[PDB]
Protein backbone atom coordinates (compact mmCIF):
# COMPACT_ATOMS: atom_id res chain seq x y z
CA UNK A 1 0.00 0.00 0.00
CA UNK A 2 3.23 1.77 0.71
CA UNK A 3 3.96 3.34 -2.94
CA UNK A 4 1.09 5.70 -3.08
CA UNK A 5 0.43 7.87 -0.61
CA UNK A 6 -2.72 7.50 1.91
CA UNK A 7 -4.82 10.36 0.45
CA UNK A 8 -4.17 9.55 -3.24
CA UNK A 9 -5.26 6.14 -2.25
CA UNK A 10 -8.38 8.07 -1.94
CA UNK A 11 -8.34 9.98 -4.91
CA UNK A 12 -8.18 6.76 -6.66
CA UNK A 13 -11.64 5.43 -5.34
CA UNK A 14 -13.35 8.42 -5.81
CA UNK A 15 -12.70 8.59 -9.66
CA UNK A 16 -13.41 4.52 -9.60
CA UNK A 17 -16.65 5.61 -8.43
CA UNK A 18 -16.54 8.74 -9.98
CA UNK A 19 -16.02 7.52 -14.09
CA UNK A 20 -18.18 4.84 -13.22
CA UNK A 21 -20.93 6.98 -12.38
CA UNK A 22 -20.79 9.91 -15.11
CA UNK A 23 -20.13 6.81 -17.93
CA UNK A 24 -23.71 5.71 -16.69
CA UNK A 25 -25.43 8.64 -17.18
CA UNK A 26 -23.64 9.48 -20.47
CA UNK A 27 -24.61 6.03 -21.93
CA UNK A 28 -27.93 6.47 -21.07
CA UNK A 29 -28.40 10.30 -22.14
CA UNK A 30 -26.32 9.21 -25.57
CA UNK A 31 -28.75 8.62 -28.72
CA UNK A 32 -26.24 5.98 -30.06
CA UNK A 33 -25.80 3.40 -27.30
CA UNK A 34 -29.74 2.75 -27.38
CA UNK A 35 -28.59 0.11 -30.31
CA UNK A 36 -31.12 -2.78 -31.96
CA UNK A 37 -30.42 -5.83 -30.25
CA UNK A 38 -31.44 -7.98 -33.09
CA UNK A 39 -29.31 -8.17 -36.05
CA UNK A 40 -31.37 -11.19 -37.51
CA UNK A 41 -34.19 -9.13 -37.00
CA UNK A 42 -33.67 -5.63 -37.80
CA UNK A 43 -37.05 -3.95 -38.33
CA UNK A 44 -38.62 -4.13 -34.63
CA UNK A 45 -38.45 -1.49 -31.75
CA UNK A 46 -36.84 -3.36 -28.69
CA UNK A 47 -34.12 -0.85 -28.72
CA UNK A 48 -32.03 -1.51 -25.60
CA UNK A 49 -29.07 -0.45 -23.68
CA UNK A 50 -26.04 -2.87 -22.10
CA UNK A 51 -25.05 0.18 -19.17
CA UNK B 1 -14.23 -7.61 -63.00
CA UNK B 2 -11.91 -5.66 -60.29
CA UNK B 3 -13.96 -2.34 -61.79
CA UNK B 4 -16.99 -3.70 -60.37
CA UNK B 5 -15.06 -4.15 -56.62
CA UNK B 6 -13.40 -0.42 -57.32
CA UNK B 7 -16.84 1.17 -57.83
CA UNK B 8 -18.13 -1.38 -54.01
CA UNK B 9 -15.41 -0.36 -52.24
CA UNK B 10 -16.61 3.20 -52.14
CA UNK B 11 -20.15 3.11 -50.74
CA UNK B 12 -19.16 5.54 -47.41
CA UNK B 13 -22.57 4.61 -46.04
CA UNK B 14 -22.17 0.81 -45.67
CA UNK B 15 -24.93 -1.81 -45.60
CA UNK B 16 -23.80 -2.50 -49.84
CA UNK C 1 4.84 13.10 -18.95
CA UNK C 2 8.92 13.48 -19.21
CA UNK C 3 10.10 9.90 -19.74
CA UNK C 4 9.39 10.60 -23.32
CA UNK C 5 10.60 13.61 -25.05
CA UNK C 6 7.93 16.02 -26.09
CA UNK C 7 8.12 15.33 -29.66
CA UNK C 8 7.87 11.78 -29.18
CA UNK C 9 4.21 12.43 -27.41
CA UNK C 10 3.32 13.89 -30.81
CA UNK C 11 5.34 11.38 -32.90
CA UNK C 12 2.84 8.56 -31.18
CA UNK C 13 -0.01 10.66 -31.17
CA UNK C 14 0.32 10.93 -35.28
CA UNK C 15 0.85 7.24 -35.62
CA UNK C 16 -2.44 6.86 -33.91
CA UNK C 17 -3.68 8.62 -36.95
CA UNK C 18 -1.45 6.96 -39.37
CA UNK C 19 -2.82 3.76 -38.41
CA UNK C 20 -6.13 4.60 -37.86
CA UNK C 21 -6.40 6.31 -41.19
CA UNK C 22 -4.56 3.21 -43.33
CA UNK C 23 -6.49 0.64 -41.44
CA UNK C 24 -9.96 2.27 -42.00
CA UNK C 25 -8.16 2.43 -45.76
CA UNK C 26 -7.28 -1.05 -45.93
CA UNK C 27 -10.28 -2.71 -44.06
CA UNK C 28 -12.57 -1.52 -46.96
CA UNK C 29 -10.33 -2.47 -49.72
CA UNK C 30 -9.86 -5.84 -48.53
CA UNK C 31 -12.84 -8.01 -49.78
CA UNK C 32 -12.29 -10.08 -46.73
CA UNK C 33 -13.13 -8.21 -44.12
CA UNK C 34 -16.58 -7.41 -46.02
CA UNK C 35 -18.32 -10.14 -43.79
CA UNK C 36 -21.86 -10.83 -44.13
CA UNK C 37 -24.22 -10.00 -41.18
CA UNK C 38 -27.45 -11.90 -40.61
CA UNK C 39 -25.67 -15.96 -40.06
CA UNK C 40 -28.58 -17.49 -39.71
CA UNK C 41 -30.35 -15.89 -42.51
CA UNK C 42 -29.86 -16.11 -46.30
CA UNK C 43 -29.03 -13.70 -49.15
CA UNK C 44 -29.81 -11.01 -51.17
CA UNK C 45 -26.20 -9.29 -49.85
CA UNK C 46 -25.83 -7.21 -47.38
CA UNK C 47 -22.52 -7.86 -46.60
CA UNK C 48 -21.01 -4.83 -44.60
CA UNK C 49 -17.90 -3.45 -42.59
CA UNK C 50 -17.29 -2.44 -39.39
CA UNK C 51 -14.59 -0.93 -39.51
C1 LIG D 1 -17.77 16.00 -15.16
C2 LIG D 1 -16.91 16.42 -13.95
C3 LIG D 1 -17.33 15.69 -12.65
C4 LIG D 1 -16.88 14.21 -12.63
C5 LIG D 1 -15.33 14.07 -12.58
C6 LIG D 1 -14.87 12.69 -12.04
C7 LIG D 1 -15.13 12.53 -10.52
C8 LIG D 1 -13.98 13.09 -9.63
C9 LIG D 1 -12.62 13.14 -10.37
C10 LIG D 1 -11.47 13.17 -9.67
C11 LIG D 1 -11.48 13.14 -8.13
C12 LIG D 1 -10.25 13.86 -7.52
C13 LIG D 1 -10.40 15.41 -7.55
C14 LIG D 1 -9.59 16.07 -8.70
C15 LIG D 1 -8.54 17.07 -8.16
C16 LIG D 1 -7.68 16.47 -7.02
C17 LIG D 1 -6.17 16.71 -7.25
C18 LIG D 1 -5.72 18.09 -6.72
O1 LIG D 1 -5.06 18.17 -5.73
O2 LIG D 1 -6.10 19.26 -7.41
C19 LIG D 1 -5.57 19.33 -8.71
C20 LIG D 1 -6.43 20.25 -9.57
O3 LIG D 1 -6.90 21.34 -8.80
C21 LIG D 1 -6.82 22.58 -9.46
O4 LIG D 1 -5.86 23.27 -9.33
C22 LIG D 1 -7.99 23.05 -10.35
C23 LIG D 1 -7.60 23.06 -11.85
C24 LIG D 1 -8.77 22.61 -12.76
C25 LIG D 1 -9.41 21.27 -12.31
C26 LIG D 1 -10.75 20.99 -13.03
C27 LIG D 1 -10.56 20.73 -14.54
C28 LIG D 1 -11.25 21.80 -15.43
C29 LIG D 1 -10.91 21.63 -16.93
C30 LIG D 1 -10.55 22.99 -17.60
C31 LIG D 1 -10.17 22.86 -19.10
C32 LIG D 1 -11.15 21.95 -19.89
C33 LIG D 1 -10.72 21.80 -21.38
C34 LIG D 1 -11.59 20.78 -22.14
C35 LIG D 1 -11.20 20.69 -23.64
C36 LIG D 1 -9.71 20.33 -23.83
C37 LIG D 1 -4.13 19.87 -8.64
O5 LIG D 1 -4.01 20.62 -7.44
P1 LIG D 1 -2.50 21.08 -6.92
O6 LIG D 1 -2.31 22.57 -7.11
O7 LIG D 1 -1.44 20.33 -7.72
O8 LIG D 1 -2.35 20.71 -5.31
C38 LIG D 1 -1.34 21.38 -4.56
C39 LIG D 1 -0.51 20.31 -3.81
N1 LIG D 1 0.95 20.64 -3.88
C40 LIG D 1 1.41 21.98 -3.46
C41 LIG D 1 1.65 19.66 -3.02
C42 LIG D 1 1.37 20.48 -5.30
Amino acid sequence: LNPLSPDIWMYVLLACLGVSCVLFVIARFSPYEWYNPHPCNPDSDVVENNF
Amino acid sequence: SAMVEELRMSLKCQRR
